């Protein structure tokens, strides 16, 4: 009977464990798929402040 | 997820988005002042999805209305439906970019952008789930080119998990003479390529071959022409508006259309321009194609149809297999049961029965390889750039442009020999 | 007590639920505002209907259910249809932006959003019963929120309630129905990530029910409520051995038993018979002997796949109505001696009989007749695995070119986790060729 308390534990302590994984490191993915669209679209503002500067000269 | 912000640049912008506001508002039972006088209840199930409801039951079109040219605010407020829209949400200029988009995407549209994000936001906070944006405009003007694309971009940064949809009209030497469409065309889809979930391809060479040759009109109006657009952009929509099962917003949408996010450029049908099987047929056949091209020249990655009016459903689904088995050839295999279907009840004003479909077809690349041939023949010369490196602009945006439309087609080109 | 609560998860799951709440209500006398006149202790008590149903001190006998969309849309029609009485608002759980077909966001964008607010009107359901028995959970494989945020939701179960047994009712996609073209990717992915948290699975596929909907019952096109008048039936077979009594009652744990030989072979095939019309069903009512015929049919099962090329590991009989084990005995050596039912060589050959004698019902307005007499099979057979080959196929077809998975990564997923469940369904149709393997 406790190697059966110790089994049905176990089961939901690495349960517990791997979808805390999952939700972590799937936050971390989204997170950087988002800052990486961002800088790009902050870079076409760095070529547009670029382009409409280098047109005084 | 429910509603849709509407945004109506430029001249074509405008006048296709004026057309579909009075389509879907006649199929949706509302005069030109927001009021309902429909019969079916069917009408006001989705309204949410393009009108708000304003103080006295009274539907207002969640519509932005941007030119850098003060030109169509006169058109618009005095074309029929013209109140309907609300007087804030005109945000326009005085001097436009004349065909030009360096103009419209980096000086004078970069000075007006501040102020349509504006009505963007608010017209967005009030929101309950913002679903998306559906963009009007042409490719080969200006301001609609330049600063439709300029302002996907911008809108892109504060709504980056939100759908980007446009319905882009492509420039033909067939309708207009401007010889710079070419040059705007090729920067437009460089940014559409990055910036957009789903694009529309009105090809207005398409548009006008089939008013020349099937409609037997001499010398079609941009009317003939927006007739068609009209009719299209009510069939492609039918699906949000109504209560249904199948692409009900725009992202289940994308998510069965786009396989690779860059390959979203969709062949729009209509038919006519009758039974289930003539409507089906007609649907895939080349003529009824809004964009120049031979879906038989390529290979279909996925395809939506749709059929409205009263019909059965189960002679609906028999020819749409038909049509599957007896052309298997122009289907990848590799991605199975690529073609929906679904039906409405409710047909468009003057017809019994009508579909529409929308293909994302690898025989899109010939009506790119048209646009970069055009292009090419004005870049070889270097012709005409005084008017774009004036503004700023450099080569490498415009060698940058023409490479990203030709990776574009070799990737159409690279799915298209793909097999099993 | 032996308590039972229903988990309905997705527009599939919770249309379904409709249909199967609707039918227990016409089945035991219940009301749409949850009167039952003939329940004459108020309140509570302790009868085999309770397992389904708890009682207010109103009378009112409530679903031991809980109602989750991430969209309002279809819930919204629960919150103001018939049987709007018989909810309490606190067991219809609703967000506002689905997961649009998408495993990744029922799982993990949007479905981390509302899944705490479940799982605690889970607990406060939980909270009732004197000696909670398991979950009853119904989803599709294809949508978005029936894949992802089921899945998810199976996890969390697991935690919260260690090995509590947890059973579904999975629908299986079918090309004539289907909304997406993903759906064998959230069909691979919710199943490989519910294997090890779910005991029992009852597969039901939308082509098989279509069919038996076009063939059995002249339903030219059917729809969505045509199949889940039919789905109704086949689950109240299976949970009639809960919700009533009789001495030759037995109970599902008890076929269950027979049905999981591994824990991973815990797939069995549903076959259910008589579906006849109520202008063939008219002056010619089925003997025990014509529907036990039918259950070894194969168009009457509920998945598309062949018995007769497999191997059988376990044959259970849920009988209903007018049946008498002298009938059952008859029929069953009838069918052992002119059917092809092989058995591994590793199991008894015995079929395992269950009786309730209280008649099936059908809901006023349906296609399928009233029936004396109806059976359900359900059978532990390696051709079920025939259903994880088709999808597992296409799953290939559209992986091999990376097709939409952009739409997964986009959300936070990563391609190991295609891979992973796709060597582990890979596994699971080794495990099922294993098992059919004679001794040695
Ligand atoms: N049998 C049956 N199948 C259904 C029903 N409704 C949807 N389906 C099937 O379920 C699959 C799609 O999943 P859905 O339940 O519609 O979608 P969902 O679970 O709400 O997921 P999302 O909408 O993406 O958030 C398709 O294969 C449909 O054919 C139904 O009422 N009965
Ligand atoms: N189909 C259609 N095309 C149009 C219409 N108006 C302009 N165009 C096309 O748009 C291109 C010119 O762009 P324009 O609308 O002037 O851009 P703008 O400067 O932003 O207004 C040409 O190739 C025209 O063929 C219209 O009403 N219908
Ligand atoms: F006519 Be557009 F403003 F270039
Ligand atoms: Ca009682
Ligand atoms: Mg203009
Ligand atoms: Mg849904």
């Amino acid at each position: 009977i406790q190697k059966a308390i110790e089994e049905n534990n176990n089961f939901i302590k690495m349960a517990k464990e791997k979808l805390a994984q999952k939700m972590e490191s799937n936050k971390e993915n989204r997170e950087a798929h988002l800052a990486a669209m961002l800088e790009r679209l902050q870079e076409k503002d760095k070529h547009a402040e670029e382009v409409r500067k280098n047109k005084e000269l | 997820m429910r509603e849709i912000v509407h945004i109506q640049a430029g001249q074509c912008g405008n006048q296709i988005g004026a057309k579909f506001w009075e389509v879907i508002s006649d199929e949706h039972g509302i005069d030109p002042t927001g009021s309902y006088h429909g019969d079916s209840d069917l009408q006001l199930e989705r309204i949410n999805v393009y009108y708000n409801e304003a103080t006295g039951n009274k539907y207002v079109p969640r519509a932005i209305l941007v030119d850098l040219e003060p030109g169509t605010m006169d058109s618009v407020r005095s074309g029929p439906f013209g109140q309907i829209f609300r007087p804030d949400n005109f945000v326009f200029g005085q001097s436009g970019a004349g065909n030009n988009w360096a103009k419209g995407h980096y000086t004078e549209g970069a000075e007006l952008v501040d102020s349509v994000l504006d009505v963007v936001r608010k017209e967005s906070e009030s929101c309950d789930c913002l679903q998306g944006f559906q963009l009007t405009h042409s490719l080969g003007g200006g301001t609609g080119s330049g600063m439709g694309t300029l302002l996907i971009s911008k809108i892109r940064e504060e709504y980056p998990d939100r759908i980007m949809n446009t319905f882009s009209v492509m420039p033909s030497p067939k309708v207009s003479d401007t010889v710079v469409e070419p040059y705007n065309a090729t920067l437009s889809v460089h940014q559409l390529v990055e910036n957009t979930d789903e694009t529309y391809c009105i090809d207005n060479e398409a548009l006008y071959d089939i008013c020349f040759r099937t409609l037997k009109l001499t010398t079609p109006t941009y009317g003939d022409l927006n007739h068609l657009v009209s009719a299209t952009m009510s069939g492609v929509t039918t699906c949000l508006r109504f209560p249904g099962q199948l692409n009900a917003d725009l992202r289940k949408l994308a998510v069965n259309m786009v396989p690779f996010p860059r390959l979203h450029f969709f062949m729009p049908g209509f038919a006519p321009l009758l039974t289930v099987p003539e409507l089906t047929q007609q649907m895939f056949d080349s003529k009824n194609m809004m964009a120049a091209c031979d879906p038989r020249h390529g290979r279909y990655l996925t395809v939506a149809a749709i059929f409205r009016g009263r019909m059965s459903m189960k002679e609906v689904d028999e020819q749409m297999l038909n049509v599957q088995n007896k052309n298997s050839s122009y289907f990848v295999e590799w991605i199975p049961n690529n073609v929906k279907t679904a039906v409405c009840d409710i047909p468009p004003r003057g017809l019994k029965m009508s579909a529409t479909f929308i293909g994302n077809s690898t025989a899109i690349q010939e009506l790119f390889k048209r646009i970069s041939e055009q292009f090419t023949a004005m870049f070889r010369r270097k012709a005409f750039l005084h008017w774009y490196t004036g503004e700023g602009m450099d080569e490498m945006e415009f060698t940058e442009a023409e490479s990203n439309m030709n990776d574009l087609v070799s990737e159409y080109q690279q799915y298209q020999d793909a097999t099993a | 007590m032996r308590e039972c609560i229903s988990i309905h998860v997705g527009q599939a799951g919770v249309q379904i639920g409709n249909a199967c709440w609707e039918l227990y209500c016409l089945e035991h006398g219940i009301q749409p505002d949850g009167q039952m006149p003939s329940d004459k202790t108020i309140g509570g008590g302790d009868d085999s209907f309770n397992t389904f149903f708890s009682e207010t001190g109103a009378g009112k006998h409530v679903p031991r259910a809980v109602f989750v969309d991430l969209e309002p849309t279809v819930i919204d029609e629960v919150r103001t249809g018939t049987y709007r009485q018989l909810f309490h608002p606190e067991q219809l759980i609703t967000g506002k932006e689905d997961a649009a077909n998408n495993y990744a966001r029922g799982h993990y964008t949007i479905g981390k959003e509302i899944i705490d607010l479940v799982l605690d009107r889970i607990r406060k359901l939980a909270d009732q019963c004197t000696g909670l028995q398991g979950f009853l959970v119904f989803h599709s494989f294809g949508g978005g929120t029936g894949s992802g945020f089921t899945s998810l939701l199976m996890e969390r179960l697991s935690v919260d309630y260690g090995k509590k047994s947890k059973l579904e009712f999975s629908i299986y996609p079918a090309p004539q129905v289907s909304t997406a073209v993903v759906e064998p990717y959230n069909s691979i992915l919710t199943t490989h990530t519910t294997l090890e948290h779910s005991d029992c699975a009852f597969m039901v596929d939308n082509e098989a029910i279509y069919d038996i909907c076009r063939r059995n019952l002249d339903i030219e096109r059917p729809t969505y409520t045509n199949l889940n008048r039919l789905i109704s039936q086949i689950v109240s077979s299976i949970t009639a051995s809960l919700r009533f009594d009789g001495a030759l009652n037995v109970d599902l744990t008890e076929f269950q038993t027979n049905l999981v030989p591994y824990p991973r072979i815990h797939f069995p095939l549903a076959t259910y018979a008589p579906v006849i019309s109520a202008e063939k069903a008219y002056h010619e009512q089925l003997s025990v002997a014509e529907i036990t015929n039918a259950c070894f049919e194969p168009a009457n099962q509920m998945v598309k796949c062949d018995p007769r090329h497999g191997k059988y590991m376990a044959c259970c009989l849920l009988y209903r109505g007018d049946v008498v084990p002298k009938d059952v005995n008859a029929a069953i050596a009838t069918i052992k001696t002119k059917r092809s039912i092989q058995f591994v060589d590793w199991c008894p050959t015995g079929f395992k009989v269950g009786i309730n004698y209280q008649p099936p019902t059908v809901v006023p307005g349906g296609d399928l007749a009233k029936v004396q007499r109806a059976v359900c099979m359900l059978s532990n057979t390696t051709a079920i695995a025939e259903a994880w080959a088709r999808l597992d196929h296409k799953f290939d077809l559209m992986y091999a070119k990376r097709a939409f998975v952009h739409w997964y990564v986009g959300e936070g997923m990563e391609e190991g986790e295609f891979s992973e469940a796709r060597e582990d369904m890979a596994a699971l149709e080794k495990d099922y060729e294993e098992v059919g393997v004679d001794s040695v």
